[PDB]
């Protein structure tokens, strides 16, 4: 069980969103989080509503079975090769991105894709990639913040700048290692 | 008024090779769940040599309770099982490779 609450002791001094986000869509029982996250930042840029996780995934999985289409996963060069199909040039960013980087690609109507890896705690503990949406920024109690979205979620989420630790849903925590940029 | 899909999973373990921390913690996910949403059960089990559906644990979490595990016959995928109380336990996939994992998936008790 959990409720909504109000958060009236924040300040949010600044905020700085890219112009038509909208969740659309939430991810289940899937392991296309990069295609619903370039669905989502796409649909913003392009000011539509018709990309979706789906017909991405299978547009980069042509002979996979419905069946098993579920069950895949993106890789970094697909990221790329398929921005660059939709008229993106997406370049590779190690890192996390500054809050003053964020602030001027979001004024530009660029997209960023979250790149993040849970931590290992042993050999045999394979850490797992997972891909979000980048929403944008926010001045919020003189601390700088950046806004995202989790396809795991109705919701946005908001980062502290001056970190790489994603604190996600179901208590599980991934490190922001890199970004797709140019959506 | 409706079928479900049921995935046998029959996790392959030496017993022997275990802390009992470890052994608790496996012991959690024995039984057999569904969720209703997706119309999906799954029967998880301590398989042997000679089961079908195997599966091969990959890494057993007792800091989070939580076990990590891919069939026998497709290493791409991993299966993240974490225990929440007696009556539900969440299973979330990913791939190996690639970047992309599921949201966890909350499957209550049955049977």
């Amino acid at each position: 069980g959990h409720h909504h609450h109000h958060h009236e002791f924040d300040q949010v001094q600044y905020e700085n969103t890219l112009k038509n986000f909208k969740i659309r869509e939430q991810q289940f029982d899937n392991s296309w989080a990069a295609g619903f996250s370039m669905a989502a930042l796409l649909n913003a840029t392009k000011n539509t509503d018709t990309y979706n996780a789906h017909d991405i995934m299978r547009t980069l999985y042509p002979e996979v079975s419905e069946q098993d289409l579920p069950n895949c996963a993106t890789f970094p060069n697909q990221m790329i090769e398929y921005g660059k199909s939709q008229g993106r040039d997406i370049h590779y960013q190690e890192g996390v991105p500054s809050y003053n980087q964020v602030d001027q690609l979001t004024k530009d109507n660029v997209g960023i894709m979250i790149l993040a890896q849970s931590v290992s705690q042993n050999p045999n503990d394979p850490h797992l990639g997972h891909a979000l949406a980048v929403v944008g920024n926010a001045k919020i109690n003189d601390q700088e913040k950046l806004i995202y979205w989790n396809p795991w979620d109705t919701e946005l989420s908001i980062q502290d700048a001056d970190s790489s630790l994603l604190h996600l849903s179901f208590n599980r925590d991934y490190n922001w290692y890199g970004s797709m940029i140019g959506y | 008024g409706s079928m479900y899909q049921l995935q046998f999973i029959n996790l392959v373990y030496d017993t022997t090779k275990l802390t009992h921390l470890e052994q608790t913690n496996i012991n959690l996910f024995i039984g057999n769940w569904s969720n209703h949403q997706l119309q999906k059960s799954i029967c998880i089990r301590h398989g042997d040599d000679t089961s079908h559906n195997q599966y091969h644990i990959l890494f057993i979490d007792t800091a989070h309770q939580r076990i990590k595990f891919s069939s026998f016959d497709n290493e791409e995928i991993i299966y993240i099982l974490d225990y929440d109380d007696t009556q539900h336990i969440l299973m979330q996939t990913s791939s190996k490779q690639g970047i992309g994992t599921s949201r966890p998936i909350v499957y209550e008790r049955l049977v």
